DNA sequence: TATAATGGGA
């Protein structure tokens, strides 16, 4: 079991109405508290990589190898899309129910504000722990010990 | 009766697993590499380390002089270097007891 | 030099 730190930056789009207006952000406090059901859509076309996290979603939009736009899906946003779909540009891809909140597992800083009427644009800077566990056989012998901090690129086994 | 005392003794001695053979194998081969890096370190023979190592491991008791004087030299590395004596002395050690549990 | 083979016998 490797608990890795994956960092990610990711775009946002919520009403400027619902938005608890900060720069930083911890684990499990609000982002926003919507009125009403909003629409997140995308801004991008591309096929959607949905990676669920513990309580959170991440939408990735991706044309050929590269990457259109990075997409956060806070808690109390539920995906619209299925992982391999076709989406284009203007097609919803989460509901935002309720008020939305920050993972518990994840912290959200370097955030960015563009506000174009009562839309405002958020791109956050997210950390958060993704456990992987990992066979080996017989024919394997492993290298690390137990609690061992270990860097990327590294063999483990 | 010597036959039911030595089918007593090689009796002790478990069996070992796939994985343990697999193991065993490969610190056997790790060691018997380290060894011949540490002739192109130092700069002396492979047998001579071969059987320095084998002394520090399976027995205690020219032993004063030279098989110290070697160990002493081996020793006094750098810490880079010296993992492939660690790894040469638990190699010897895997052979000892990959010949035990197969006799 | 390589399938695998693992505690005797009167």
């Amino acid at each position: 079991r490797v608990d890795y730190l994956r960092k990610e930056r990711a775009a946002l789009r919520i009403p400027l109405s619902a938005w608890v207006e900060k720069e930083a952000y911890r684990p499990g406090e609000v982002l926003a508290e919507l009125s009403e059901p909003y629409l997140f859509r995308a801004e991008e076309s591309g096929v959607v990589e949905l990676k669920d996290l513990a309580e959170g979603h991440l939408i990735y939009l991706r044309q050929e190898e590269e990457v259109v736009a990075r997409y956060f899906l806070p808690a109390g946003m539920t995906p619209l899309v299925v992982e391999g779909e076709i989406v284009e540009v203007g097609q919803p891809l989460a509901e935002g129910k309720g008020l939305l909140r920050l993972p518990r597992h994840m912290t959200a800083k370097e955030v960015e504000a563009e506000e174009e009427g009562d839309s405002v644009h958020l791109t956050l800077f997210l950390e958060w722990t993704e456990p992987k566990d990992y066979k080996v056989a017989p024919h394997m012998n492993v290298i690390v010990p137990e609690g061992a901090k270990v860097q990327a690129g590294e063999k483990i086994v | 009766d010597p036959v039911r005392q030595y089918l007593h003794e090689i009796g002790q001695v478990p069996l070992l697993t796939l994985e343990e053979e697999i193991d065993l194998a490969r610190k056997v081969e790790e060691g018997m590499e380290a060894i011949k890096k540490l002739s192109e370190a130092t700069g002396l023979d492979q047998e001579l380390i071969r059987e320095v190592v084998r002394a520090k491991i399976l027995g205690t008791a020219p032993d004063p002089k030279t098989v110290e004087e070697v160990d002493g030299k081996l020793k006094s590395l750098p810490k880079e270097l010296k993992r492939y004596l660690h790894i040469a002395r638990e190699g010897e050690a895997a052979r000892q007891h990959l010949i035990e549990a197969n006799l």
